[PDB]
């Protein structure tokens, strides 16, 4: 998939050639519950990160681009990309890093006078051209030389990442409603409560405990020995969906507690009617465009371009491992053409443009694996559940009856589920378990049995380091520089790394597929 | 479009087939001279 | 152990030269961590349920027996069964059924005008006469007709009894304090709160849930692989203190909210010093104590008697249990006698009489098992533990500042964790969970590859009807009735079950060792 | 004890003394017939 045929378009033809042969499959394969259970997943998984992004970029944007935006930028692309994609199973959606661009782009034009919207216009249309001469001349083949190192750094950081969000805003309800000995019994609660409330912190932990603490029993109830097989599949498979059900019912019978639900929009309308309509005037809405600027966008197109390039290719690296038993085949080029060209036409719309987002992706792998007898047997590598999650995405608006009821507690338990389960392959998140078990203890694969342990913990603390970097980078305002900082890894692990270790230490240690060398 | 919008020569559509099209053809250009490079 | 000698106190004099050789090792073996680990841990353990019955008692009694009276008997008997018993492990203290006969019996007094606090005098110097018949005629002899099938129905009842309490103390914080959207921010708090408050439930929810959840983690990081193993040993065995200390720092932190604290009197002075003293006139405080009742006490004695004889005796075969490696033996003609007696000395100063209670004896030999590298090594046997959680009960009244910053809460999550912990050992249990098993997941023992799955299931079913039977007649009025019902499962045993199973099949599943007929 | 209480003919040591040498009379008794008794 990664060689550079030195054909013009080569590597998209072959992408196309190597998925497209499998599309019937891609129907069929789907026809089991498990796939619907991972459907439920996925679609609070992605709803939630969307609701909350979007509502966040109308604060931060006045309603330039807000929640209803978001959710048809979502359906609208993730439906193209499951019909069209080369690996089904990735989750497109907005990220952190976007967020951070769109500040950052936000303030700049509100700096110089320039309309926000048509900067992004004209970012999009540069961004199509960077990809489109990407995909000529195949420079998704760079993707081979992000070994394990990068990519477990990277899944590492972003999981974490994603558990102290999930913390975060717990946190933050504590904060919004502290214990107090009294109380305002009249306190107004549209929009949102206005001053602290009773039982409402202490509530919403309950909620998110409970909904994790149900979440992984239901996950060590799959593996038990317990119930017949079958029913005990089906069940266990059925985990999030069933411990959603179960605390949005408790929550649900205390109807006294104040705790904070889903809200979605009215209808699907601009989210600013006095600021831009559905379509975006590449020449301005209010005032002349500048000619200086639709030339200028092209630097901040170069790193949306880098920013959606590492964050899609590094996803599509680890979600197709090898050693997760995908036998159906990834495409570098088809994947972030599609993405990239999706978001450049989005933007013409003033919409987001969206990417291959980490965790989504991984946990919708990990909700389509099947188990054998510890071993991974094989994946439901189809199209259905990530068209049928686009479209429940769009259809939110919809359904506000069925989403006004569930609290945001419980979806921050299933963050905290989806976190913690997403470090499941990662070899760097064993090595640091073993940084605090006896040499004794260690299992028998192929980086402890040929390699001295400390310089096995030397090698994990390195990453750690690397780990530390990035962590500051992303808490400080340069954290649009994470992907460089993360290519910064690549001349570390081959270059600095042979200076220090051999061979066969770097062979057992940084492997492609778990081998002994 | 929303609210009052300036008057272009260009419509939207015009504008965006204005744009594809040097788009395409800065591509184009491209393509031709990487097709001419490498084989003299 | 369970012989008949034929010699007149053949029984207690064969207890005292197996027990009292081991004297000088009873101290010695308690030169370890692990020991102060089980101080700590039946220190409130056993504390906690002194002051809920006393408080329950002297509600029931008008103060003649409350709590102070309760914590001082606790201390004195304790003191003397650890330094002169033949099993010190057992953890003398009050229980539910001596609850229910002093209720019963105050009623009983209040009817027929009688000095309630003098009958209990009466009743226990004709406690006296029958204990010391029954060891002179070594009447524990009995004890060995009473085999696994009634023991792990007693214990697995007790157990279920133990937690449905513990559940309930918080169902009803719950009710006391509902969840409503208005409180009135001013109500008195003295003694107790007279009104609901916020934030109370939910916090004495969170403290449980909490307690459970470290005391649970805890116990599966001293089994597991992480930290140099004497380090990892020392802190598993420190688990429960360790779990009781963080979470009453995290409510100690926590000012506003209000939780229930432990509260012990202000000295050592009688519930009611308007009504008796510290001595209780045989004859009468008040009114001239009738004849008849003298004669008519033994009744009530008899019941006394038939109560702690079967709840110490089946408590001293469970706690001593071969598979328990249970190296230096144990009296039940000493026990006995020291029990009962003592019981009958204390019923002379308006003190309760105690019996050796089973979860609270059970959790303290587990306290001091020392696991192998799944399997039981060897037990901590010492009398040091016992006699300083004797002494700590005693000394609970000065100890008051310290022990009232301690939430009721967190003794609840420690409570089930020992209700959920004192079900290990029992096969009926084990045989419970069997039955939502499939028969290929059945482990490889006695009671599984010699008898059908059918039949053992069956077998399984029969022993729950007497738990649900037993079940009923505790929450019926007649519930002092519970012992006969439960000697009414040993005649089931040894009568009915060879009726309906083969000789091989009974032995499997009621075995005193479990060893394959 | 406490509060006022009723005097009567023996204190508490002398009652419970006469009560324990009662007892003590009725198990001596009760191990002689006993031991007369599994000989004739
Ligand atoms: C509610 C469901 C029905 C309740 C009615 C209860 C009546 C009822 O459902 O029993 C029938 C069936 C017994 O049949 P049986 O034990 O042979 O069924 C085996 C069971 O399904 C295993 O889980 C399978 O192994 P695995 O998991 O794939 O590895 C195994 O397949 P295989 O590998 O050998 O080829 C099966 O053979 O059930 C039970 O399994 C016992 C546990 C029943 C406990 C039910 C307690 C509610
Ligand atoms: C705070 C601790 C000190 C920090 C400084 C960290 C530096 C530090 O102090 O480690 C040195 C020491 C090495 O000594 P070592 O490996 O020989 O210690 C073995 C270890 O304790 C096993 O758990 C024991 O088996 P078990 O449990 O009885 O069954 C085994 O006993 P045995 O059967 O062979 O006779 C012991 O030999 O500890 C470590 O184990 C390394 C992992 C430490 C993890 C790093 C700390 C989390
Ligand atoms: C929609 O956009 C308009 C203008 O882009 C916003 O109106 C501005 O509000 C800010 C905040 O007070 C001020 O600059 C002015 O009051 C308004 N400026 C102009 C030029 O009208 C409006 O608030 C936005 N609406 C929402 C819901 O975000
Ligand atoms: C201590 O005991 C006395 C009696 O000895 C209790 O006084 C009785 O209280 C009940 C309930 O009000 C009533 O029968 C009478 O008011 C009292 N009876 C007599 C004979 O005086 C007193 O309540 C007890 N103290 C506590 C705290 O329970
Ligand atoms: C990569 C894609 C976006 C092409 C790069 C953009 C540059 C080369 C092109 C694309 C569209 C072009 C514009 C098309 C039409 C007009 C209107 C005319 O009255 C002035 C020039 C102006 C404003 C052009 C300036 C140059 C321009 C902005
Ligand atoms: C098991 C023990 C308590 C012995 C059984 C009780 C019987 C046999 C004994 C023990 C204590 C005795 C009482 C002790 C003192 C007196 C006061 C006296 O003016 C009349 C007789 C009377 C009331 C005795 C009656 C008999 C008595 C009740």
């Amino acid at each position: 998939p990664l060689q550079q045929t030195g054909q013009l378009f080569g590597g998209l033809v072959r992408d196309i050639r190597r998925r497209y042969p499998y599309y019937l499959s891609d129907i069929t394969d789907a026809f089991s519950p498990q796939v619907l259970a991972a459907v439920i997943f996925i679609y609070f998984a992605a709803l939630s990160p969307a609701i909350t992004f979007g509502g966040l970029l109308g604060e931060k944007t006045r309603n330039q681009m807000g929640v209803s935006e978001l959710l048809i930028s979502t359906a609208v692309q993730g439906i193209l990309f499951a019909l069209l994609g080369a690996q089904p199973l990735l989750v497109v959606g907005f990220s952190g890093p976007l967020l951070v661009f769109e500040e950052a782009f936000f303030s700049f034009c509100e700096t110089n006078g320039l309309e926000y919207i048509v900067g992004r216009v004209w970012i999009g249309f540069w961004l199509i051209l960077l990809v489109v001469l990407v995909v000529a001349f195949e420079g998704s083949f760079l993707v081979r030389f992000i070994s394990r190192y990068t990519q477990e750094i990277f899944s590492f950081l972003i999981s974490l990442i994603f558990i102290y969000e999930t913390f975060s805003k717990l946190i933050k309800i504590f904060q919004d409603h502290p214990l107090q000995k009294t109380y305002n019994y009249n306190v107004l609660m549209v929009p949102k409560p206005q001053g602290p409330l009773p039982n409402t912190a202490l509530l919403s932990l309950v909620l998110m405990a409970g909904t994790f603490f149900f979440a992984m029993m239901l996950r060590k109830f799959k593996n038990s020995s317990y119930f017949p097989g079958k029913l005990r599949r089906v069940i266990g498979d059925f985990g999030v969906p069933i411990s959603i059900l179960i605390m949005v019912l408790v929550d649900f019978f205390i109807q006294d507690t104040y705790t904070q639900k889903l809200s979605v929009p009215d209808g699907f309308k601009v989210s600013n009617s006095s600021a831009r309509g559905w379509v975006i005037h590449p020449l301005g809405l209010r005032s002349e465009f500048p000619i200086w600027m639709m030339f200028a966008s092209a630097l901040p197109a170069l790193l949306v371009f880098i920013l959606i390039f590492l964050e899609s290719q590094i996803t599509t690296l680890i979600v197709s491992k090898p050693e997760r038993k995908m036998v159906k085949g990834s495409g570098f080029h088809l994947d972030l053409l599609l993405v990239v060209g999706m978001g450049g036409v989005a933007a013409l719309f003033g919409m987001p443009w969206l990417s291959a987002t980490t965790v989504r992706s991984v946990t919708h792998a990990n909700a389509l694996t099947v188990m054998g007898k510890a071993q991974i047997q094989e994946v439901k590598e189809q199209r259905i559940s990530g068209l049928l999650v686009a479209v429940l995405v769009g259809l939110s608006i919809l359904m506000e009856p069925i989403l006004s009821r569930i609290p945001l507690a419980v979806l921050f338990g299933i963050f905290l589920y989806m976190g913690v389960t997403s470090l499941s392959g990662i070899q760097l998140f064993d090595r640091i378990l073993l940084l605090f078990k006896p040499p004794k203890y260690h299992p028998d694969v192929p980086y402890v049995k040929r390699v001295k342990t400390w310089r096995m913990h030397l090698f994990t603390g390195i990453q750690i380091i690397c780990l530390a970097v990035l962590w500051v980078v992303k808490s400080t305002p340069a954290s649009l520089a994470l992907p460089f900082v993360l290519i910064l890894t690549v001349p570390l692990r081959r270059v600095l790394l042979p200076l220090i270790f051999r061979n066969v230490e770097l062979q057992c240690l940084d492997a492609d597929d778990a081998k002994a060398t | 479009g929303e609210r009052v919008q300036l008057a272009h020569h260009f419509s939207e559509p015009e504008i965006t087939l204005i744009i594809f099209g040097v788009m395409a053809g800065v591509i184009g250009t491209i393509l031709l001279i990487s097709y001419g490079i490498r084989r003299l």
